[PDB]
């Protein structure tokens, strides 16, 4: 079976930036390898053939090159909806093989969250459990601490997180932060607060409410 | 136009057996070779199945024996019959083109390939866990909104499984400034998500937000409205 390993696994790039992506084969492949690029809840597209030939209504900026076992694919100048997950692919062998896959982020300038709290509805409060969900709104670097403070006591294990995938066109990231509480300890407290950390905030960002007003 | 719709993708028992389908048009189905390729949530692409234009089949070590891959030329139709199924076989299954590319400058002529034609996919589960219907929640946006400012409102889709569920706003009238959240799988092994929207403050009265979930997998259709308390 031939293995493809895909160097390296996670980069951050510019717009205008040149992006260098390889794929090395365990076994000599000649120049049966293709690239595809995979956008976010989409399924890969096809962009380089026998390693070098660009695909129909692919841009110019992609390009590949190499032969035998190494193999590179060339982004000249970047654009933000070049962000995706970038997968090599050999059909040298019958027993077709992927590699691991590229994650491509486009850096961009730092953008401040916007910081939203949101109380648990009076109809989940009905059913025994809490759910007090804190926004992380359009912001950039990707890297953020999220905070719960009940009764400004810190708070552990009782939270979960989802980000969305880097926004196609001003390469923003949105988070989620949801803390799980049953109606007997939410209605025990009075403060509800989310505390944000992050590099385009010049301190933490603190959203909170009181229960019941 | 060229397209491939997969069906037949849902929640299974493990040890059970599942049958894929996929329709192809816009192209001479006989004349390609195909493929089923799949891909669990957060992992990468993993070769499922090959079939020539003859019916000629491959498979990797980690199908080999279970599944089956067929074809149906006069119903431009692709199969694939998954059976004895356990967890490592969930993902989104995709049904896909193999396309042929003749590189001819000389010496020497060879022909070349690509997967150029991918479905959107359909997702396979196997688990032993119950279909369960989600319950749906307002985010209703805060009193404290800065007049000419921009408010945040949304919906909580809590406690389901399997996924998919799709959330719209408005019928599909309200895209901008959209934001659903990737499910997080919770620690009682059901499914969350939050739909979030930032609008105009002073849209708060006058525009009506509802929420359209939906969650096939259990026949679960809710429109929620959300308003401020």
């Amino acid at each position: 079976a031939i293995q493809l390993t895909q160097s390296p696994s996670s980069l951050s790039a510019s717009v205008g930036d040149r992006v260098t992506i390889t794929c090395r084969a365990s076994q000599g492949i000649s120049s049966a390898l293709a690239w595809y690029q995979q956008k976010p809840g989409k399924a890969p597209k096809l962009l380089i053939y026998d390693a070098s030939s660009l695909e129909s209504g692919v841009p110019s900026r992609f390009s590949g090159s190499g032969s035998g076992t190494d193999f590179t694919l060339t982004i000249s100048s970047l654009q933000p909806e070049d962000f995706a997950t970038y997968y090599c692919q050999q059909f040298n062998s019958y027993l077709i093989t992927f590699g691991q896959g590229t994650r491509l982020e486009i850096k961009r300038t730092v953008a401040a969250p916007s910081v939203f709290i949101f109380p648990p509805s009076d109809e989940q409060l009905k059913s025994g459990t809490a759910s007090v969900v804190c926004l992380l709104n359009n912001f950039y670097p990707r890297e953020a601490k999220v905070q719960w403070k009940v009764d400004n006591a810190l708070q552990s294990g009782n939270s979960q997180e989802s980000v969305t995938e880097q926004d196609s066109k001003d390469s923003t990231y949105s988070l989620s932060s949801t803390l799980t509480l049953s109606k007997a300890d939410y209605e025990k407290h009075k403060v509800y607060a989310c505390e944000v950390t992050h590099q385009g905030l010049s301190s933490p960002v603190t959203k909170s409410f009181n229960r019941g007003e | 136009e060229v397209q491939l719709v997969e069906s037949g993708g849902g929640l299974v028992q493990p040890g059970g057996s599942l049958r894929l389908s996929c329709a192809a048009s816009g192209f001479t189905f006989s004349s390609y070779d195909m493929h089923w390729v799949r891909q669990a949530t957060g992992k990468g692409l993993e070769w499922v199945s090959a079939i020539g234009t003859a019916g000629d089949t491959y498979y990797p070590d980690s199908v080999k024996g279970r599944f089956t891959i067929s074809r149906e030329n006069a119903k431009n139709s692709l199969y694939l019959q998954m059976n004895s199924l356990r967890a490592g076989d969930t993902a989104v299954y995709y049904c896909v083109r193999e396309g042929t590319y003749y590189h001819d400058s000389g010496s020497d002529n060879y022909y070349s390939y690509g997967m150029d034609v991918w479905g959107q996919g359909t997702t396979v589960t196997v688990s032993s866990a119950s279909t369960k219907g989600p319950s749906v929640f307002p985010l209703a946006p805060s009193s404290k909104s800065t007049s000419g400012g921009t408010a945040a409102l949304g919906c909580l889709v809590k406690d389901y499984f399997p996924e998919p569920v799709t959330v719209s706003w408005n019928s599909g009238a309200l895209t901008s400034g959209v934001h659903t959240f990737p499910a997080v799988l919770q620690s009682s092994g059901l499914y969350s998500l939050s739909s979030v929207v930032t609008v105009p403050s002073s849209s708060l009265g006058t525009q009506t937000y509802i929420c359209n979930v939906n969650h096939k997998p259990s026949n679960t259709k809710v429109d929620k409205r959300v308003e401020p308390s």
